[PDB]
RNA sequence: AUAGGUUUGGUCCUAGCCUUUCUAUUAGCUCUUAGUAAGAUUACACAUGCAAGCAUCCCCGUUCCAGUGAGUUCACCCUCUAAAUC
């Protein structure tokens, strides 16, 4: 269940050697141009296909973030990009499923790739400012009054709101009220 | 087109999927499609909580300027936002509908409170 | 959406448009918010106006655009 | 005055402390590759063409600079009492503009309770990178950078990609980039592969921090092991002008110390190995008696 | 050219495609190669190499076994060079095949 | 007042092209009018259908 | 472009039409007061006018 | 192998590699040139060599080619202002030609970067539109945030199963 | 200011049967896209001339007009740059039929 | 195109047709779930239901959205400039 043990074992060097595990493989279908895209599954249910593609003809070779030779196997050596499905041979399944395991060697750190030196991100890094310091206080802030004092209820002379109730009497609502001001 | 009558609009277009709102904040003229000819695209409005979680929003603050001086009105969610920022006033109506709840929940603690 | 040669509906030929019911203080507060509001989004909205007046202004003739122009016709001659 | 990071002296001893070796700095990595082409010149012409090869690598090896700690900012600009209690998650709003610098640009956050808060660095960092984004960095911090995984990639002898991925993924003036490269010098100085960090851009970062919170021996150990001699003469030099108050210095400018003996009279004032630094610096001179007899 | 030992290169064949012309042509090309060491002992002059993959550090290759030349060579501006069509197509991308860039097995 | 975060905006600006000028950022507003729900347009900017 | 003389025909006889037959303001603004129906127009009032 | 003497003239990155940016002041160049007599050698190669690398880099500005008619060959830059720059290339080299009328005519090197920097204004990273004109469409591919509904699924939140 | 697209052009006289205006031939060069070369496209334009100073196989300047006086007439004559046969070599300014000076320039 | 098959008693050359690749519509046979995109062949005829109201009377809007591919160089740039928003 383990893997990194059958890769160093002495089985992979009898059927395989320094020879890499998809050397093997020849797709077959209609001649000339492949298709361009393998199966999605060798394994359908608990059943193999007649051809089963490399990762698929050995249930030993276990992929994850720690089979660092199979993956560096499965990636090419000289250029930092992943070998495609039609190159190899695998599954759609498998490639998604060593793709998945490549980049998670590539963040955990158990597998070698090319970082670029980046340039700074700005040019003045100086944190003189305004967004990136203190800013004077505002009057209503070192007092506790709200900013925009329209926003606070006033209740109007009793004269405005009777002649409300002149202007819209008949479908007339329910009365006033002052706001609460803590929430529960 | 020519669009007989017309105004420039601050406005949010829809960009998402079913299940998925996603707003983008353009300058459109009020008589075409919501989505469709924007003069140019002010910014991003997304209402869905990040993993973290801050509902996001991006606003081209000189641009915005801009098209206000040339003759932009704003759409109600518009000025909602911008109030929500802080380069606009707070709205008089989300601040009525913020007291209007606060009468709701005092008639909801008063009525729980005759029930216990 | 319906044109204007398009016949109305038989609902639409008889259907009452009741108001809704009015609260005094949140519809006299609404006003004088409303006024407020739209008193200062006014005052912002001239602000910008200008903002751009000025910048137009400056770009076709400030003092750089001259500056630049007469750099240009020295060099040319 | 005390001279800072960024001044010509320092500058320059420390472009001497770094080194130009063309063959690491310009080194085959594995990228997508292209043909090569083929040029047919004299020997004057492939001298300039070294020459070129020079200067590239020293606009290659420009320093980064380093940067003090930012303070932790908690600035409330707004408090809407009215506000708190209608919202459930907060909104931060960014002004991307496109020709503001990106540290004078404003970013804001307004809370459930109606706080109008300026954003923290971190946020300002993931909205900056959302808004505007730079190549190599990603607003959900990397797993790579945690406790196992430094150590596995220092295990690995990668620390010249640390402080690559660091520089790309935090700002020079954050607490994580700070810790980061500190974390990474204090392995290097336990361990030690100052050759593995020469030719690079951090050597200098790393020569700073350690003559700022004194670690040098194994730097002066290094140094006269690989015959950086007046590379060592000159980071005790560099030792005597950060720290004018040390018992190095008066005794040095009391005996008008001027090379290896400045590096003898550092060892006898204050190296915490001083009988290992005085045992290579004799083995050294026995190795230049032997090679001044053969001269 | 799995027989020869050589692993990258790219060969379009064009006219008849005959076996017995095909192979034969091949050889004659691949015999009478010219290498750098020869290359730069006509010339008398260093053969360098530069790489995108390295940077601007110059990898000499070859240099001349006897004296070095020490006129510089003559920089013929816009040279007098036969180009080729699909090679000027592909370049500029009007070279539009749905059969060329192919997902194929390995070599 | 300015809206705070156009307030933060221009003492900013001012702090960077020099003078701190720590006076509170205030416009005119009398400049504006207070026409109320009340008042009548002109019948030609109208028309009678 | 061959020329819309017909659609500028009918044009000038709407505008002419529209001038001269022009309906007035006692057939216009007349409301059948029983069931605040204008003629011609056949809409009724709103709310705050009955 | 492609037709003609040099075919490198017609392969679209010696057209854009030539250097001569008009000022926005000229509008026709005239080119009277030599067939015959050894002076006039260099505006012959210019004429073969330069001319298809300043029409593709000036569009706009009408370039015409005189034969034998006068015993000098010569440059006229008709200019929108109204004036009539006179250029003798007798005794010169294309290289030459090029550099003068780069100094005379041309465009400044920082003139060409401003105008690349206003096209740079124009290119925004931060809008979300089509993969045409923006860099993303939408910022359901931003990760951290709640992903499209057809990538993943999203949780029973969703309406109709409300 | 003018209306017409076209501000200075210069181009040869095909014929002067019209009263007060001249036919003009105008050769541009269109990059054919696909052989990637410059060919010559000409366009005829009416240009007024007051003076019937242009007779044909002429070189003249037209300049445009702020409004176009006929259908066709968008231009007026600037100057007669290249008259038939006599040609004034204007480098050195002294008058020459083709590729000889008639008066000498050292004069 | 990394090309392949096919003229002949046989070879070489020129040549056409076809194969191998990808996408879309329809037909046959056969089909488990979940999410998401997209969804008359016909500018042929349409039963029926709805799609334009608002609003203190005036106005405004129904001249927009939505739809279709019949026709077809009325779409782009410059000059001038009328509605329209400030
Ligand atoms: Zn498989
Ligand atoms: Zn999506």
């Amino acid at each position: 269940d383990e893997p990194w043990k059958y890769l160093e074992s002495e089985e992979y060097q009898e059927r395989y050697g320094s020879r890499p595990v998809w050397a093997d493989y020849r797709r077959n279908h209609k001649g000339g141009v492949p298709p361009q895209r393998t199966r999605k599954t060798c394994i359908r249910r608990n059943k193999v296909v007649g051809n089963p593609c490399p990762i698929c003809r050995d249930h030993k070779l276990h992929v994850d973030f720690r089979n660092v030779k199979l993956l560096e196997q499965f990636v090419c050596a000289h250029t930092g990009i992943i070998f495609y499905a039609p190159y190899t041979g695998v599954c759609v399944k498998q490639h998604k499923r060593l793709t998945q395991a490549i980049q998670k060697a590539r963040d955990h750190g158990l597998l070698i790739y090319h970082i670029p030196q980046v340039e700074p991100r700005d040019l003045d890094f100086s944190t003189s400012h305004g967004a990136v310091s203190a800013t004077p206080p505002a009057p209503t802030l070192v007092s506790g009054d709200p900013w925009y004092p329209w926003y606070n209820w006033k209740q109007p002379p009793e004269r405005e709101l009777s002649r409300l109730r002149r202007l819209y009497q008949g479908h007339l609502q329910e009365e006033s009220g002052p706001p609460p001001e803590s929430m529960p | 087109k020519a669009y007989r009558g017309g105004h420039l609009t601050i406005r949010l277009a829809l960009g998402g999927c079913t299940n998925r709102p996603f707003y983008r904040i353009v300058a459109a003229h009020n008589k075409c499609p919501r989505d469709g000819r924007f003069v140019e695209q002010l910014g991003s409005y997304d209402p869905l909580p990040n993993s973290h979680g801050e509902k996001l929003v991006a606003l081209n603050l000189d641009r915005i300027r801009h098209w206000i001086g040339c003759g932009a009105h704003l759409s109600k969610p518009m000025e909602k936002l911008l109030g929500l920022a802080g380069f606009f006033p707070l709205h008089p109506m989300m601040i009525t509908n913020a007291e209007r709840l606060r009468r709701k929940r005092a008639r909801e603690v008063l009525l729980a409170s005759q029930k216990t | 959406r319906k044109t204007r040669h398009d016949p109305l509906a038989k609902s639409k030929i008889e259907r009452v448009n009741m108001p809704p019911a009015v609260d005094p203080a949140e519809f006299f507060v609404l006003m004088e918010r409303y006024q407020h509001y739209r008193q200062t989004v006014r005052a912002l909205r001239m602000e910008f106006v200008s903002e751009v007046q000025r910048k137009v202004h400056e770009a076709r003739a400030g003092v750089l655009a001259e500056r630049k122009a007469l750099k240009d016709a020295a060099e040319h001659r | 005055k005390k001279p800072t990071f960024m001044d010509e002296e320092v500058q320059s001893i420390l472009t001497k402390m770094t080194g130009l070796n063309l063959q690491k700095t310009f080194k085959p990595a594995i990228q997508e590759l292209k043909p090569p082409t083929y040029k047919l010149m004299t020997q004057a012409q492939l001298e300039e063409a070294t020459r070129q090869a020079v200067e590239a690598a020293k606009v290659r090896l420009k320093m980064p600079p380093v940067l003090e700690e930012r303070v932790p900012i908690n600035d409330v600009l707004a408090e809407d009492k009215i506000l708190e209690g209608t919202e459930t998650t907060k909104y931060v709003f960014t002004d991307i503009s496109y020709s503001i610098p990106h540290r004078e640009r404003f970013i804001v956050v307004r809370e459930p309770s109606g706080t109008l808060r300026k954003a923290s660095w971190e946020e300002r960092d993931r909205m900056i990178q959302v808004y505007f984004p730079k190549e190599g960095r990603k607003i959900l911090t990397p797993i790579i950078f945690k406790e196992e995984n430094l150590r596995t990639m220092y295990s690995q002898d990668r620390h010249v990609d640390v402080l690559n991925l660091c520089f790309a993924q935090f700002e020079p003036d954050s607490t994580e980039y700070i810790k980061v490269h500190h974390k990474t010098y204090e392995d290097i100085d336990k361990r030690g592969k100052y050759d593995l960090l020469r030719s690079t851009r951090y050597f200098g970062g790393m020569v700073w921090y350690f003559v700022n919170n004194k670690k040098i021996d194994g730097l002066l150990i290094d140094q006269i092991q690989r015959d950086l001699i007046d590379d060592a003469t000159n980071l005790v030099q560099l030792y005597h002008v950060l720290h004018p108050d040390g018992q190095s210095a008066q005794g040095a400018k009391d005996q008008a110390a001027e090379g290896i003996n400045l590096i003898k009279v550092f060892a006898k004032t204050e190296a915490q190995k001083g009988a290992y630094i005085e045992l290579t610096l004799q083995t050294y001179q026995e190795a230049l008696s032997r090679h001044s007899a053969a001269s | 050219c799995r027989l020869i030992g050589i692993k990258d290169m790219y060969a379009k064949v064009s006219g008849s495609i005959n076996m017995l012309s095909l192979t034969q042509g091949l050889f004659r090309g691949l015999s009478r190669q010219e290498t750098h060491q020869q290359l730069a002992d006509k010339k008398g002059l260093h053969v360098v190499e530069i790489r995108e993959e390295c940077g601007p550090l110059p990898i000499v290759v070859a240099s001349p076994r006897g004296p070095l030349r020490k006129d510089p060579e003559p920089e013929d501006e816009v040279p007098d060079v036969k180009l080729d069509w699909e090679d000027v197509k592909t370049a500029q991308g009007m070279k539009r095949s749905v059969w060329s860039n192919l997902k194929r097995a390995a070599t | 007042p300015y809206p705070p975060l156009l307030r933060a905006m221009i003492i900013a600006e001012r702090q960077k092209n020099g003078d701190t000028s720590t006076e509170e950022p205030m416009l005119n507003v009398q400049r504006i009018r207070m026409e109320p729900w009340d008042y009548p347009a002109k019948q030609e900017d109208k028309g009678r259908a | 472009v061959r020329p819309r003389l017909i659609a500028e025909l009918a044009r000038r006889v709407r505008a002419l039409r529209e001038q001269l037959n022009r309906p007035r303001d006692s057939q216009l603004y007349a409301v059948d007061y029983e069931t605040l129906t204008r003629p011609f127009s056949g809409r009724r009032l709103p709310v705050r006018a009955w | 192998p492609m037709k003609g003497r040099f075919p490198i003239r017609r392969t679209l990155q010696y057209l854009s590699q030539g250097n001569v940016v008009f000022k926005d002041s000229v509008k026709v160049m005239t080119v009277n040139y030599n067939t015959h007599g050894e002076l006039g050698e260099g505006a012959r190669k210019f004429v073969f060599f330069n001319i298809p690398q300043i029409q593709y880099k000036n569009p706009w500005v009408q370039i015409m080619m005189f034969k034998n008619m006068t015993p000098s060959p010569f440059l006229r830059f008709y200019l929108d202002s109204g004036e009539q720059v006179l250029v003798d290339v007798e005794t010169k080299s294309n290289k030459e030609i090029m550099e003068h009328i780069r100094k005379i005519l041309g465009k400044n090197e920082e003139t060409l970067r401003e105008e690349e920097e206003e096209k740079k204004q124009l290119s925004h990273p931060a809008n979300f539109g089509p993969r045409k004109y923006c860099l993303r469409e939408c910022i359901c591919e931003v990760e951290g945030q709640v992903p499209c509904p057809s990538l993943v699924p999203l949780p029973k939140e969703m309406r109709g199963k409300y | 200011r003018s209306s017409v697209h076209a501000r200075w052009i210069v181009g040869k006289v095909i014929g002067t049967k019209m009263q007060k205006t001249a036919k003009v031939r105008v050769t541009r060069l269109v990059l054919d896209p696909y052989l990637l070369k410059y060919f010559n496209k000409r366009k005829t334009y009416f240009a007024h001339d007051a003076l019937q100073q242009c007779t044909v196989g002429d070189i003249v300047l037209l300049r445009a007009l702020p409004v176009p006086r006929a259908k066709h007439v968008k231009h007026e004559l600037a100057e007669i740059v290249f008259k038939v046969g006599k040609v004034i070599d204007p480098v050195t300014g002294k008058p020459c039929a083709g590729t000889t000076y008639l008066e000498s320039p050292l004069s």
